[PDB]
């Protein structure tokens, strides 16, 4: 069964502020499967979100990042007039610094060819052929990625912190995000377990599906 | 649903109020109805703000991670016993530790508890309602909790100042500082002196130092790295013992020796030293005047290297602590 | 054929209290967070630098939908229906609405102080015999260099000629929002690491690193040099300019290292001219 | 430890051996009486060291004490290092080192 | 166009205790912090120089909204409503009463000490045998040349002619807030590095360095000279005057370096006159 594609991630600053945290930019410790899936779609230049349902993603967290709070005069749609001071609101947003993680992509469950794994591979062998827009980022648009490269299981030859689906875990990461409200958002309960393996344990293969 | 049901679930864009609203199943809505009972509430006091000139209004909400219904129920009912003056804290970590202060400690069972602290504070003076300003996760293990109990035991409690309808509460900053460092996992003795003296010219917590100096030493004793500075403390105490013996010999019969005045002179002279050279001059001269020191003989090379390497401000700080900790 | 322009830029050494955060009655805390090795560094928000670029674009022609009224200290919007084909700001920074939206063609991380932050503050009691409240303010400041990283997809631009004004703006960055009255900190580049490649990933995000607390040498980080020597991050697409060029030329074996065959200029303007010529040739301007 | 710390340690030991020699000479010269003065000798040594006001006088006193001490095993094993340390380093730092050696003098059991 | 004026100024050598911070015990600590090489330097705040400029404008006879009653040691407002059109201080330094606020043309940074602070202290004691708690005290002092950086926006001034009095005030700065009784430290400039350009980018911030860690030498920094050599910071827009002119003229190969073709004047008044003529020609005054 073809070896799943592995990507090495290194983002200086990132924030995956949780859903129900709309008053505060408080973030998940780990990139959620939905955000990673969206970033992979951006890398392969896939605007449609339903194109690559079924791809299984597993995240290995190389180093636990530090959580820091920053202030931002974020703009909101409260008043019809743009210049009205009610739009600008000062609030805190948490960020994760020096995030290094490895991503496993298993696109065997995809029913549409070419699969996401093939698209990512072909993108990496021939960067000039792939046509897309924007700048690759994880989380917020201004949080660019320092390094995303094809890597093996031995790239750090170290000890890995995996995200494992546990029904009694702490983190509640969403694998499908409903941006308008919260109807279609689907959550899974995870945990961070420190294990010395170069391959993900079964559960880690968080498999993205449509909310239906 | 709305923010009153789920804390932090405000509609960011009011013009899209009908559509962009958080949605939940009815049973989870009932849970969001019944959340308030579990979470306790604490009042936060800004150390920079004089409590006399500013009554507390920041509200810390402690929300505990749930591992078992019965365990959480027993914990909440136990925490019901505490006095309101305990609830007034000076740090989010202090409130979190207080929420787990009454938990039973079992040595066979690996104790581990997690809780969230949600800070609510008015953005400005005329703010109509409080806004969520900080959320911080606290994970307490066995060692952290027993260290916090040890700090609570050694360090003094809050002074329940009571005035005209004014029951002010004096929180010991040091306890919070230690607790914070504990949560950080960093050494408790991160910089107590800085807070106690440098920052605390008023001696608000410096007095607490006076009240809990032994406790400070106790933790310092726990600190292995302190060892060398402990040996230096003993060396300076022996030197001042020799100097006081010399003064006693100089003291005339019937006259009262001015040992208190000499100690005050020692503090003033040490505080006068302004650079490395002058302070090292005075320290070496005082050590010579002390006489034969056993401790400085046993640990010759270590103390010599400590004097040569350590910045003179630090050596002055520990010399002042030695003077304050002198007890014949 | 996608074309990008990423860049890590390091500012000069000076006294800065730029962004700040919510005060505590006393003290105006410069916001800070953890960085390499866990040492606390002072930050400057990304929105701050984007606002600085917007102000630069507005200050020199270059029609802006989001005009900034200096007199009123407010943001007026000329045309509620954003038109990226006409307005430079909607073309670059994008916009948001309830067509529907446009992802900004510019993404920059938050600036980071090259040296860890130490407790530094400034007394601020106001002159006068009467001593009422609103006196004894404290302004936490920092004496370091700020380094920030940006990336633009030139292809995503509606007008491909708009890349050049952004280059002039980043070179002549007017002012990041800060206490210019107390701490006038210039933000013009002092050492640049640019790369103009068709590859989506550029491994040059934060290459300036010195640590060595309370110092200004600002050597190039070892990991960046190792990455260059490895074979990836192609030196032909690299562009190195600024004061770091002196230290690079004083490095031993640099005449034989792969970093030698990268576009290297001491003069910043010569760097900008060469890069702009390459970009114009490749984009057909 | 760096080289400077080793040099400083040898200087401390050199001064201690010199004091050993001087105290031995004091004991031999004034064996009469209940006990020769050593505490008074130590106090006088401290007073003389603190008396020195510039590099010339202090270095003169230090060299005179060193020669008066006698054979100096620690100063035997390291000639050039300690000599350069004495000539180069500021005389005040030498005074601190000498006073520290004085306070650290281990009596012979 | 968009013209701006930037400069780094160096003061004479003398004993200074101008910026006492919150004192501890009996010693009046003067504010200090870290700087180049990690050595502690003494800082004089920019608010002090802004107050000095305000006082200069008040004394010379200009309008000045804020009047400083010397005998009362109090500050009074001529009008409760700030009018930058009419008042020089409101025009230049800005205001915020809490329109309502102004950005402020003058942007000044702190005044750093060129020489690191060793820790010298001075004892003062009340005379007479009758001694009380306030008998003796210690005051910290520093013997250093002070250096601060400032930047103004000519276009941002409501009246463009207001740039002349501010330059005159900088060259004739009155007392900077300190302890003139026992440490009367003149803050008058003795070496300037002025830049008057249309681009914003400034590479003259803190361009002064000491020859020896404890000395009154005040040589020009290597970075500034090297950057002038490399090709940026056009010599035609450079203005250097003061005591550093002699040291620059005693440098080797000076007649061939680009420093030769820059505006350099031994007498500061002549350089100021030339720069003022250039400014008046550029801004149509």
């Amino acid at each position: 069964m073809i070896a799943p594609l592995i990507l090495y991630l290194d983002v200086p600053f990132t924030t995956f502020r949780e859903s129900h945290a709309r008053e505060m930019g408080k973030t998940y410790p780990v990139p959620p499967p939905a955000t990673v899936y969206g970033m992979l779609l951006s890398l392969v230049g896939e605007t449609n979100v339903y194109r690559h349902c079924g791809v299984e993603l597993a995240i290995a967290m190389l180093s636990s990042p530090k959580k820091s709070r920053i202030l931002r005069q974020m703009r909101r749609f409260k008043n019809a007039d743009f210049s009205h001071p009610e739009n600008v609101i000062p609030c805190y947003q948490e960020i994760l610094s020096n995030l290094k993680c490895l991503i496993w992509v298993r696109s065997d469950e995809e029913k549409i060819q070419p699969s996401l794994r093939e698209r990512i591979q072909l993108a990496f062998d021939h960067p000039e052929l792939v046509r897309r827009f924007g700048c690759l980022f994880l989380g917020e648009s201004d949080q660019l990625i320092k390094t995303i490269k094809l890597a093996r299981e031995d790239y750090l030859e170290g000890v890995r912190q995996w995200a494992i689906r546990d029904n009694r875990g702490r983190l509640t990461l969403p694998y499908w995000v409903d941006h308008v409200g919260s109807r279609n958002t689907r959550f899974l309960r995870y945990r961070i377990e420190e294990m010395d393996r170069l391959s993900p344990p079964d559960l880690a293969w968080t498999m993205v599906q449509s909310p239906i | 649903i709305t923010s009153w049901l789920y804390l932090g679930g405000i509609v960011r864009h009011a013009r899209t109020q009908n559509t962009t609203k958080l949605e939940e199943k009815p049973e989870y809505a009932l849970a969001l109805l019944f959340v308030p009972v579990v979470c306790h509430y604490c009042l936060l006091h800004i150390p920079s703000e004089d409590l006399k000139e500013r009554k507390p209004h920041r509200y810390l909400v402690v929300i505990p991670e749930i591992k078992d219904f019965e365990d959480a129920s027993q914990r909440r009912w136990r925490l019901q016993q505490l006095e309101t003056k305990q609830f007034h804290v000076s740090s989010l970590g202090e409130a979190g530790l207080l929420y787990y202060s009454l938990d039973d400690i079992q040595p066979e069972v690996a104790y581990y508890q997690a809780c969230q602290v949600w800070l609510y504070e008015k953005t400005n003076k005329a703010s109509r309602q409080r806004t969520l300003m900080s959320i911080e996760e606290i994970k307490i293990d066995k060692n952290i909790l027993i260290t916090y109990q040890q700090v609570q035991k050694y360090f003094k409690t809050n002074y329940q100042i009571i005035k005209y309808k004014q029951i002010f509460i004096k929180v010991n900053p040091i306890r919070s500082l230690i607790a914070d460092n504990l949560v950080k996992g960093i050494h408790w003795w991160s910089n107590f002196w800085e807070k106690l003296v440098i920052e605390d010219s008023k001696e608000y917590l410096f007095n607490q130092l006076f009240s809990n100096r032994e406790g400070f030493i106790i933790m310092a004793e726990n600190s292995e790295e302190d060892k060398q500075y402990l040996i230096f403390i003993k060396v300076f105490q022996q030197a001042m013992k020799g100097n006081f013996a010399k003064i006693y010999a100089k003291t005339e019969e019937g006259k009262d020796p001015p040992i208190k005045k000499k100690v005050e002179r020692l503090r003033a002279e040490l505080n006068y030293c302004y650079d490395e050279l002058s302070f090292k001059e005075y320290l070496s001269d005082f050590l010579v005047r002390g006489g034969l020191n056993k401790y400085f003989n046993e640990h010759q090379e270590e103390i010599a290297l400590l004097i040569k390497k350590s910045p003179w401000q630090e050596i002055r700080i520990w010399s002042l602590l030695a003077i304050a900790s002198y007890k014949p | 054929p996608n074309y990008y322009l990423y860049g890590t830029v390091l500012t000069r050494y000076g006294l800065a209290s730029l962004n700040h955060d919510i005060r505590r009655g006393n003290k105006t805390i410069l916001q800070k967070g953890y960085w390499n090795n866990g040492k606390i560094h002072s930050f400057v928000g990304s929105s701050a630098i984007r606002w600085a670029l917007r102000f630069y674009l507005q200050k020199q022609g270059y029609l802006v939908n989001r005009v900034w009224d200096e007199e009123e200290h407010i943001n007026r919007l000329t045309s509620e229906d954003f038109d990226p084909e006409k307005f430079y700001d909607d073309d670059i920074f994008g916009f948001a609405l309830l067509p529907n939206q446009r992802m900004g063609a510019l993404g920059m991380n938050m600036a980071v102080s090259l040296t860890p932050y130490d407790g530094a503050v400034k007394l601020g009691a106001k002159s006068g015999r009467e001593k009422d409240s609103t006196s004894l303010h404290f302004t936490e400041y920092h004496a370091t260099r700020y380094q920030y990283y940006f990336g633009i997809d030139a292809t995503h631009l509606k007008d491909f000629s708009r890349i050049l004004p952004m280059i002039d703006g980043i070179m002549n960055l007017p002012k990041v929002g800060g206490s210019s009255n107390i701490f006038n900190y210039p933000f013009c580049p002092d050492s640049l690491v640019f790369q103009w490649t068709n590859h989506f990933a550029s491994y040059i995000s934060y290459c300036f690193e010195y640590c060595d607390p309370k110092s200004k040498e600002a050597k190039l980080s070892q990991e960046f040099i190792d990455e260059v020597e490895c074979g990836q991050i192609d030196p032909s697409k690299l562009w190195i300019g600024g004061t770091i060029v002196k230290d690079l030329q004083q490095l031993d074996n640099f005449e034989s290292s792969p970093l030698n065959k990268a576009h290297i200029y001491r003069n910043r303007n010569e760097m900008i001219e060469a890069l702009k010529t390459v970009i114009k040739r490749d984009l057909g301007l | 430890n760096s080289e400077e710390d080793k040099q400083y340690l040898i200087f401390i030991k050199v001064f201690q051996q010199a004091m050993k020699g001087n105290f031995a000479k004091i004991y031999a010269k004034t064996e009469e009486g209940k006990d020769p003065p050593i505490k008074k000798k130590v106090e006088r040594l401290r007073a003389e060291l603190n008396y020195c006001y510039d590099e010339l006088s202090f270095k003169e006193y230090l060299s005179d004490f060193l020669v008066r001490g006698g054979l100096n095993k620690y100063f035997n094993e390291h000639q050039e290092e300690i000599a350069l340390l004495i000539k180069k380093s500021p005389w005040q730092e030498i005074r601190i080192w000498s006073l520290l050696a004085i306070a650290s003098y281990k009596p012979k059991d």
